[PDB]
């Protein structure tokens, strides 16, 4: 079956993500 | 909107029930046009590159999505009133603290602001998050005064996992859309033939996103 993480849309895996 | 009720009377069970929850006229107006004036900024301005992809292959991005797209924090100068969108969805989001799902969400991303430029752009089928990324609802926003889907196309195609009807999204001016990011909601962007602009912040779960950090810090 396909890599669905060739299709999926990035995001940035380092740095932080933003704390609510 | 007050945000408790919306929230914890419309947007948890909708989310619950389907995994899809539209919010029509979400900011008004007033605040929707100065939105769709800053992100024409950022177009003009030269600030859109390529849309990227997870696991990037063989294939051209383009060949997958046809948007352009920017990353805004909030603070930008020039970007205040996507900042106050995005500080009313994180308003939502926190009202529903502990009901969507048995998601526990800490974070987000940065707001992808983001335009497919007509000409027949779309993106193809496709899930969020496919493998545990992390994120686990999808919201946008939309901001196209005067779209008219039925000759300019755009249509976010939502197949929800199990339904009898796949959902018809259309990019409606002022309009917020909630969906569960995970495999259970496979979706396209039809072909656009006028510029379409949306912006997406993702949520976060704390503990998947604690796993996918994990994984990309050890290779």
């Amino acid at each position: 079956e396909l890599d669905l993480e060739t299709l999926a849309p990035y995001i940035p895996m380092d740095g932080e993500d933003f704390q609510l | 909107l007050p945000a408790l009720k919306l929230a914890l009377e419309y947007i948890v069970p909708c989310m619950n029930k389907h995994g899809i929850c539209v919010v029509d006229d979400f900011l008004g107006k007033e605040t929707g046009q100065q939105i769709g004036d800053e992100v024409r900024a950022l177009h003009d301005t030269g600030k859109f590159t390529d849309g990227q992809l997870v696991s990037q292959k063989s294939d051209s991005s383009k060949d997958i999505r046809g948007d352009k797209i920017t990353w805004i924090e909030g603070k930008e100068p020039g970007c205040e009133t996507i900042g106050l969108l995005m500080s009313s969805m994180d308003d939502l989001i926190r009202h529903c603290n502990g009901k969507l799902g048995s998601y526990k969400i800490n974070g987000r991303t940065k707001a992808m602001v983001a335009c497919y430029p007509g000409n027949g752009t779309g993106y193809v089928r496709h899930v969020d998050n496919p493998n545990g990324d992390g994120r686990c609802v999808t919201c946008i926003y939309y901001l196209n005064k005067d779209w008219d889907a039925k000759v300019s196309g755009g249509i976010l195609r939502i197949f929800p996992e199990g339904k009898a009807q796949f959902a018809d999204i259309e990019p409606k001016f002022d309009r917020l859309l909630f969906f569960w990011s995970d495999r259970r909601n496979p979706h396209e962007v039809q072909p656009a033939y006028a510029t379409r602009y949306a912006i997406t912040v993702w949520y976060f779960d704390a503990d998947e996103r604690a796993r996918a950090k994990v994984k990309y810090l050890t290779g």
